[PDB]
RNA sequence: CCGUGAGGGAAAGGUGAAAAGAACCCCGGGAGGGGAGUGAAAUAGAGCCUGAAACCGUGGGCUUACAAGCAGUCACGGCCCCAAGGGGUUGUGGCGUGCCUAUUGAAGCAUGAGCCGGCGACUCACGGUCGUGGGCGAGCUUAAGCCGUUGAGGCGGAGG
RNA sequence: GGUGGAGCCUGGGAGUGAGGGCGCGAGCGAUAACGUCCGCGUCCGAGCGCGGGAACAACCGAGACCGCCAGCUAAGGCCCC
RNA sequence: GGGAUGACCCCAGGCGGUAGGGGAGCGUUCCCGAUGCCGAUGAAGGCCGACCCGCGAGGGCGGCUGGAGGUAAGGGAAGUG
C-alpha cells in the first residue's frame, strides 16, 4: 500500500514556494513509484456453505447423470494392475469408448492409477466426490464400494 | 487482477480522432482537445439539423414573395388566398414551382387572387 | 408528366421516373403498388389543376424496394455534467420507384 | 431532399434616377435590389440579382428637417475625433456617399455584404460615365 | 521565470508562418572568367583571382 | 531510380538544417554543390557531405550518369537529443538540447535528352 | 546521483532460429550511409521484436494574401480522388460565449489543464441493517480442530 | 368530481440544509441598491436547451426521446439588415 | 390490453435534467468452460475502413503492419474504463 512500500515518509517538496504541486512521500499512490491505493490483500476465499446444500448439490449432481443416461455402475473391474493397456481394454468392452470423459469413482486405487493418466478421465476417490468434478465431466462411472459409500453420505 | 487499461484507451482516442479528423489544430490533432469540440460539434449538429428546417422556410418564402410579386401580389395575401381556396399544395418545399415551370405558379397564382379577390 | 404527392407526411415533386427517401410507409413487399394523393395535377393539356383538399381524382403508382440505410448520424445532445452521445437515427427511408399519374 | 440552385444568370444592369425619392424609403428598395429579393433563384450565398447603378444624387431630398442634424459620424480617426459630418456637408462635398452609407447599412456585415456594395455604383448624375445597359427600375 | 512571459503556446500556425521570412537566401554565383567554376562575385576564389590574380598553386 | 543518401545522428540541429536543405531540394547538381561549396552555414557542410556521397551513390551504385541528376527530395529529421545540463541562476539548471539529425539527399535523373 | 551526516535514492529487459552480428567495394577524416552479402524477414542491423501518440519533416489533392474567429455545424457551389452514392477540401450564407471544478450564477478577465503516452482514486477483513437467489424450515447452523486428497472434500453440534 | 410518475403506510438509498431573480404582501434601509430578511407563488438552480427581448440564468413565449428540405401557431414582429 | 402465446402483436399516456435513487448493458485483466477450439493457408498488438450489427458503450468483417500467441456461448472474481 502506500505505508507499506520501502519509500520514505519525507515531504518531498516544502509546499509553499516551490510551485509544484503538494505531495507528500514518494510512496504516495498517485506517484509513479508509489503503492497501490485499493490493491488486493491475501484473503481466503473459501466460505461456509450450508451442508444440506452440499449434500443436495451431490445428490442431483449424479441425479443430472441419471436422468440423461450417463451413469455407470460398476463393480469387478476386469482391469487389475493399473496397466492403461487393462483399463483401455476393459473400457472398450465397458462403453466408454474414448470420446465423452467420465468421472471415475473407484475405491480401488490400481484402478484409479490405470485411469489417472487419460485425456478423457477424471480419476477420483470414492470420498472426494463433488459436484465440480461431476459436471466438468460427460459420464460417470462409480464402484459399488463408492456408491455406498455416497449413499449412505448423503440422505 | 491487475486490468491494465493499456489498448482501451487508445481505442478510445483513436475513435475521438476518427470522429474528429478535420478540425483545426489540437483541436484535431488532440485527444482530449477533440472531445471538446466533439460536444460542441455534435450539439451544433443537433441545433442546426433542427434550424435547418426553418432555414429552409425562410429561404422558400423568400422564393415565394419573390415571384408572387413579379405576378403583381404579396406573399401575405398570397398564402391566405390559398388557405382560402383551400389546399396543401405549394407547401413551401414546393417553391420549386416558383422557380422552375413558372406557368404551374402563374396559375396559382390566378387561384390564389381569385379565391381571395 | 408532371406530380406532386404526400406520402408519409412530406410532399414530394414526382416526374415519370424517379423516387427516393419517402418516410418509411406500411406497404411491406418489393412488387407492391401503392395510391397516394397527387396534389396539382401536371401542366400538360389534359392536365394542370390545382387541387383543394389535395383531392386529385386519381392517384400515382408507387413500387418500392423498401429497406432502411443507416446513415451517418451521432445525434449527441450536450448541456453540463453531461454526455448524451447515444442517439444516432439511422431513421429508417423506404425506396419507391413512380409509374405514372 | 431535391435540387434547387441557380445557376450564373447575366446579370441586371439596373438604372434608378433617384431625383426625387428620399434616402433611405429608396435605399431598402434597393439593397432589396441589391441581394436577389426579387428575383425567386435566390441563394443567400452567391450575391446574384443586380448591379444597381443609382444616378442623380444629391436633391435625393431627406425627410423633415434634416438640415444640419443628420450626422454622418462613422469615421473615428484614431485618438481624439469621432469626427462629425451633417448631410448639408455630405451633400456638398461628395455627395455621391449619402447612397453608399445608406445602403451600406442596409446590406448584411459578411463577406457577401461587402462584395454586394461593390454591386451598387453610386454616381452623381445624370451621365454616369459607365453605361449603355438599363433597365431603368422605377 | 520573471516579468515577461508567453501567455499561450502559438502554435503551428503562427510558428510556421514566422518562420517564412528565415528562408535562407541562396548565394550569388558567376562563373570566373578563366576557368569556369562558381565564384561569388568580386572574389579572388581559387582558381586565378583577376586577370593576374594573386594565385593559390598556378604560374 | 532515386539514390538515397541518408547521413544519420549528424549532430546539428536539425531546424538549422532544414534552413540549407531547403536551398538544395529541387536543384540540378552542378548548380547545388557550388551552391553548398559557399552558403554561408554550418549545415552546408554536413549537407555538402550527403550531397557528394548521393552523387556517388547514384553512380557507383546505381548506375546514374553524374551530369543528369539533380536532388528529388531532401529531407531532415530529428534524431535523439542529446540532452545536456547548462546550469543557470538560483540552481535552477535547464536542460540544454544538442539535437541530432538525419540527413537525406534523394538523387534522380532528370531525363536523357 | 543528492546529502557533511543520519539518510534519501533512481532510471535502465527483449536482434534473430542461429551472430550467419555485415567480408569486399564506393562516398566520407571518421561517424554515418549506398551497393554486395547474411537471413524467412535487415524500414529484425546492434542498447536492434512489436514499435502507437504528442512532435518534426518531405511529396501529392483541395484551399487561402478585403479579411472577424470557443475555430465548429448546417446549407448549397467549386474542384482531385470513386463513378450509384460517396469521402477530402472550403468559397460563401445561416447559426454558434470552450472543457472541468466551485457556484445564486462562468466564455468567463474565477480555478486547473502545454500536448501525448502510460500509473492514478468506493475496495477489503470482521460485525450489523434491509433486499434478492437459494437450501432447510420451528427448526437452522457450523467454528477451531481431526481425517483425507490434487488445485477431491468429509467429520466436527463447543457454540451461536 | 378528480386514474394521476396522485395519494397513505412500512422498509432501503439518499441528496440538501450558501440559494437567487421576478411578482405580490411587508419589515430593515432612504417610500436606495442586481441590498437584506420573511410569507405566498413562480422561474433559474438542474430548462437556458429553443423563440422574442440587439446581446443577457431567472422579462415575455414555451417544458427539447430521435429524425423529416412538411404544416398551424404563441411572445414578438412584417422597409432593409 | 390483443392474446386460440409464439406473451413477438397492438392501445392510452409519458420520455430536459444537477445532487441523487433505480434498472439494463458494453468493455479490460484473470479463472472455470480448456488435456478442448482457433492460429504461420498468420495470434495478440498497430495502422486504416467511406463498410457491416448495436441508441450507445462497443462488437464483427475486409485491407495492409506484425511474426506467436489467442481464447468462444454461459458463468465467476476484480488491482476493471
Ligand atoms: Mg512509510
Ligand atoms: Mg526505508
Ligand atoms: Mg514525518
Ligand atoms: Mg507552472
Ligand atoms: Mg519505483
Ligand atoms: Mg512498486
Ligand atoms: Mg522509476
Ligand atoms: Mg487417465
Ligand atoms: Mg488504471
Ligand atoms: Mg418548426
Ligand atoms: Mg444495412
Ligand atoms: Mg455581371
Ligand atoms: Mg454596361
Ligand atoms: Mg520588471
Ligand atoms: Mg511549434
Ligand atoms: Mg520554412
Ligand atoms: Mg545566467
Ligand atoms: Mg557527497
Ligand atoms: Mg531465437
Ligand atoms: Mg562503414
Ligand atoms: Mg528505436
Ligand atoms: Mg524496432
Ligand atoms: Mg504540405
Ligand atoms: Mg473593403
Ligand atoms: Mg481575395
Ligand atoms: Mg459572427
Ligand atoms: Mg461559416
Ligand atoms: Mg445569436
Ligand atoms: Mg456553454
Ligand atoms: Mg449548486
Ligand atoms: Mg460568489
Ligand atoms: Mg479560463
Ligand atoms: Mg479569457
Ligand atoms: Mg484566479
Ligand atoms: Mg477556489
Ligand atoms: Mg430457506
Ligand atoms: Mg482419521
Ligand atoms: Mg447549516
Ligand atoms: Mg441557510
Ligand atoms: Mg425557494
Ligand atoms: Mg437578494
Ligand atoms: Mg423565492
Ligand atoms: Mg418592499
Ligand atoms: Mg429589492
Ligand atoms: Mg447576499
Ligand atoms: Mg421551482
Ligand atoms: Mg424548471
Ligand atoms: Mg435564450
Ligand atoms: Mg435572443
Ligand atoms: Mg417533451
Ligand atoms: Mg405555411
Ligand atoms: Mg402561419
Ligand atoms: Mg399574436
Ligand atoms: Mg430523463
Ligand atoms: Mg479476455
Ligand atoms: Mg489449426
Ligand atoms: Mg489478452
Ligand atoms: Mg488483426
Ligand atoms: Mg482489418
Ligand atoms: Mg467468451
Ligand atoms: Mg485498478
Ligand atoms: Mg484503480
Amino acid at each position: 500500500t502506500r505505508g507499506e512500500v520501502a519509500y520514505s515518509g519525507r515531504k518531498i517538496w516544502p509546499q509553499k514556494h516551490t510551485g509544484r504541486a503538494r505531495h507528500g512521500d514518494i510512496g504516495a499512490p498517485i506517484f509513479v513509484g508509489g503503492g497501490v491505493v485499493f490493491g488486493p490483500k491475501p484473503r481466503d476465499y473459501s466460505y461456509t456453505l450450508p451442508k444440506k446444500v452440499r449434500k443436495k448439490g451431490l445428490a442431483m449432481a449424479v441425479a443430472d447423470r441419471a436422468r440423461e443416461g450417463k451413469l455407470l455402475l460398476v463393480e469387478a473391474f476386469a482391469g487389475v494392475n493399473g496397466k492403461t493397456k487393462e483399463f483401455l481394454a476393459w473400457a472398450k468392452e465397458a462403453g466408454l469408448d474414448g470420446s465423452e470423459s467420465v468421472l471415475l469413482v473407484t475405491g480401488n486405487e490400481l484402478v484409479r492409477r490405470a485411469a489417472r493418466n487419460l485425456p478423457w478421465v477424471v480419476t477420483l476417490a470414492p470420498e472426494g466426490l463433488n459436484v465440480y468434478d461431476i459436471v466438468r465431466t460427460e459420464r460417470l462411472v462409480m464402484d459399488l464400494d463408492a456408491w455406498e459409500v455416497f449413499q449412505n453420505r448423503i440422505g | 487482477p491487475r486490468a491494465k487499461t493499456g489498448v482501451v484507451r487508445r481505442r478510445k482516442h483513436k475513435k475521438i480522432l476518427k470522429l474528429a479528423k478535420g478540425y483545426w489544430g489540437l483541436r484535431s490533432k488532440s485527444f482530449r482537445k477533440a472531445r471538446e469540440t466533439l460536444f460542441a460539434a455534435g450539439n451544433y449538429a443537433y441545433a442546426h439539423r433542427k434550424r435547418r428546417k426553418r432555414d429552409f422556410r425562410r429561404l422558400w418564402i423568400v422564393r415565394i414573395n419573390a415571384a408572387c410579386r413579379q405576378h403583381g401580389l404579396n406573399y401575405s395575401t398570397f398564402i391566405h388566398g390559398l388557405k382560402k381556396a383551400g389546399i396543401e399544395v405549394d407547401r413551401k418545399n414546393l417553391a420549386d414551382l416558383a422557380v422552375r415551370e413558372p406557368q404551374v405558379f402563374a396559375e396559382l397564382v390566378e387561384r390564389a387572387k381569385a379565391a381571395q379577390g | 408528366m408532371f406530380a406532386i404527392v404526400k406520402t408519409g407526411g412530406k410532399q414530394y415533386r414526382v416526374e415519370p421516373g424517379l423516387k427516393l427517401r419517402v418516410e418509411k410507409l406500411d406497404a411491406e413487399p418489393g412488387a407492391t403498388v401503392e395510391l397516394p394523393v397527387l396534389l396539382l395535377g401536371g401542366e400538360k393539356t389534359v392536365v394542370g389543376t390545382p387541387v383543394v383538399e389535395g383531392a386529385s381524382v386519381v392517384a400515382e403508382v408507387l413500387g418500392h424496394g423498401r429497406g432502411k440505410k443507416i446513415l451517418v448520424s451521432k445525434f449527441k445532445a450536450k448541456v453540463q455534467y453531461r454526455r448524451k452521445k447515444g442517439h444516432r437515427q439511422p431513421y429508417t427511408e423506404l425506396l419507391i420507384k413512380e409509374i405514372r399519374g | 431532399m431535391k435540387t434547387y440552385v441557380p445557376k450564373q444568370v447575366e446579370p441586371r444592369w439596373v438604372l434608378i434616377d433617384a431625383e426625387g425619392k428620399t434616402l433611405g424609403r429608396l435605399a431598402t428598395k434597393i439593397a432589396t435590389l441589391l441581394r436577389g429579393k426579387h428575383r425567386p433563384d435566390w441563394t443567400p450565398n452567391v450575391a446574384m440579382g443586380d448591379f444597381v447603378v443609382v444616378v442623380n444624387a444629391d436633391k435625393i431630398r431627406v425627410t423633415g428637417k434634416k438640415l444640419e442634424q443628420k450626422i454622418y459620424t462613422r469615421y473615428s480617426g484614431y485618438p481624439g475625433g469621432l469626427k462629425k459630418i451633417p448631410l448639408e456637408k455630405m451633400l456638398a462635398t461628395h455627395p455621391e456617399r449619402v447612397l453608399e452609407h445608406a445602403v451600406k447599412g442596409m446590406l448584411p456585415k459578411g463577406p457577401l455584404g461587402r462584395r454586394l456594395f461593390k454591386r451598387l455604383k453610386v454616381y452623381a448624375g445624370p451621365d454616369h460615365p459607365h453605361q449603355a445597359q438599363r433597365p431603368e427600375k422605377l | 521565470a520573471k516579468h515577461p512571459v508567453p501567455k499561450k503556446k502559438t502554435s503551428k500556425a503562427r510558428r510556421d508562418a514566422r518562420r517564412s521570412h528565415h528562408a535562407l537566401t541562396p548565394p550569388t554565383l558567376v562563373p570566373c572568367p578563366e576557368c569556369k567554376a562558381m565564384k561569388p562575385p568580386h572574389t579572388v576564389c581559387p582558381e586565378c583571382g583577376y586577370y593576374a590574380g594573386r594565385k593559390v598553386l598556378e604560374v | 531510380m532515386e539514390a538515397k543518401a541518408i547521413a544519420r545522428y549528424v549532430r546539428i540541429s536539425p531546424r538549422k538544417v532544414r534552413l540549407v536543405v531547403d536551398l538544395i531540394r529541387g536543384k540540378s547538381l552542378e548548380e547545388a554543390r557550388n551552391i553548398l561549396r559557399y552558403t554561408n552555414k554550418r549545415g552546408a557542410y554536413f549537407v555538402a557531405k550527403v550531397l557528394e556521397s548521393a552523387a556517388a551513390n547514384a553512380v557507383n551504385n546505381h548506375d546514374m550518369l553524374e551530369d543528369r541528376l539533380y536532388v528529388k527530395a531532401a529531407y531532415v529529421d530529428e534524431g535523439p537529443a542529446l540532452k545536456r545540463v547548462l546550469p543557470r541562476a538560483r540552481g535552477r539548471a535547464d536542460i540544454i538540447k544538442k539535437r541530432t539529425s538525419h540527413i537525406t539527399v534523394i538523387l534522380g535523373e532528370k531525363h536523357g535528352k
